[PDB]
């Protein structure tokens, strides 16, 4: 499923900006 | 039509007073920007509680007011660090757009100071922690829930570039949720007075416009694109674009081919295809008729904007808080010495802050 897809590519915590 | 005579004229005269209200508002933003204030404090003046968050300048602080007992949130960011890293112009940016600004989505600045290690911003502190969390916990949250945060959301952008401010930094994990349920938002390093375009590459993958990604320059609607990433993922529990790698993630964001989960309304789906939509042309925000095509769409048509803006909305999630100072909603990060040189460092890089 998209929110299996979602956990598998790991990036489900926090987000970095770019810089 | 769509709208009966009395219908009309109540829209009309909506969108006039909000007209209205900008002109005052972007009057009052212009004389702070060109007069700001600064050293209305000093550190021995607060407590320091408990790190609220870490990266790489700083950490944000709670901290109390010896004289007063209030609770605030201090930035702490090292000069030596802000150099190293160019955030040198970001840093005395985000200052000057903070205490200039006054919205009630947008986190007041109480005092700032500098020594001759650090600067320092000393904000409200907004112990509901982030959306993040709470998004994360519960998975997503039903449509008018995030309807309540995407209102507030509208409103500040509607604001902010009326003033001609470009946010660019609108993500889960930037937005913090106050004791009343609603959204403040704190983080003004990205953004950029801009009156026409810019060019830079900025921001975090999952939320960027097309147009940030490609060469091109772009202008505000990458903040309307970014709402629709930030829509979507309040509503489904994940973005629309993501991938194991940014690269992954940029192909498809310039693809924009966009899908949604069964659960999704109709009338969500309807307004995201037009949020996150590539052709500049068609995307609302940017069209004629302005920021009216997002607050005029159905999705939105039980929204009370102006009962949005005084506060007046029962919140869907009120924080659970203990008393003054409580941290519960926020995680726990490494406590690391408050250190003050005995020479004043770069001086004259930081002269106005
Ligand atoms: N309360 C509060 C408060 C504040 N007024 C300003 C900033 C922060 C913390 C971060 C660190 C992660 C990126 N966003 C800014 C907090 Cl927690």
């Amino acid at each position: 499923t998209t929110y299996a897809d979602f956990i598998a590519s790991g990036r489900t915590g926090r987000r970095n900006a770019i810089h | 039509g769509h709208m009966g005579n009395a219908a009309a004229a109540k829209k009309g005269s909506e969108q006039e007073s909000v007209k209205e209200f900008l002109a005052k508002a972007k009057e009052e933003f212009l004389k702070k920007w060109e007069s700001p204030s600064q050293n209305t404090a000093q550190l021995d003046h607060f407590d320091r509680i408990k790190t609220l968050g870490t990266g790489s300048f700083g950490r944000v602080m709670l901290v109390k007011h010896k004289e007063t007992g209030n609770h605030y949130a201090m930035k702490i960011l090292d000069k030596q660090k802000v150099v190293k890293l160019k955030q040198i112009e970001h840093t005395l940016n985000e200052k000057r757009i903070l205490q200039a600004v006054n919205f009630p989505f947008l986190v007041k600045l109480e005092f700032s100071f500098k020594d001759n290690s650090n600067l320092y911003m000393v904000m409200e502190y907004v112990p509901g922690g982030e959306m993040f969390s709470h998004l994360r916990r519960i998975g997503r949250f039903s449509e008018p829930h995030a309807r309540f945060y995407a209102a507030q959301i509208v409103l500040t952008f509607e604001y902010l570039h009326s003033l001609d401010l470009i946010y660019r930094d609108l993500k889960p994990e930037n937005l913090l949720i106050d004791q009343q349920g609603y959204i403040q938002v704190t983080d003004f390093g990205f953004a950029k007075r801009v009156k026409g375009r810019t060019w830079t590459l900025c921001g975090t993958p999952e939320y960027l416009a097309p147009e940030i990604i490609l060469s091109k320059g772009y202008n505000k609607a990458v903040d309307w694109w970014a709402l629709g990433v930030l829509i979507y993922e309040m509503a489904a529990g994940y973005p629309p674009f993501f991938a194991d790698q940014p690269i992954q993630i940029y192909e498809k964001i310039v693809s924009g081919k966009v899908r949604f989960p069964s659960h999704f309304s109709s009338d969500l789906k309807d307004l995201l295809r037009n949020l996150l939509q590539v052709d500049l042309t068609k995307r609302f925000g940017n069209l004629k008729n302005g920021v009216n095509d997002i607050k005029n769409h159905k999705w939105f048509a039980t929204t009370d904007w102006i009962a949005i803006y005084q506060r007046k909305v029962e919140a869907p999630f009120i924080p659970k808080f203990k008393g003054p100072g409580d941290t519960s909603n926020f995680d726990d990060y490494e406590e690391e010495e408050i250190r003050v040189s005995i020479n004043e460092k770069c001086g004259k890089e930081f002269t106005e802050f």
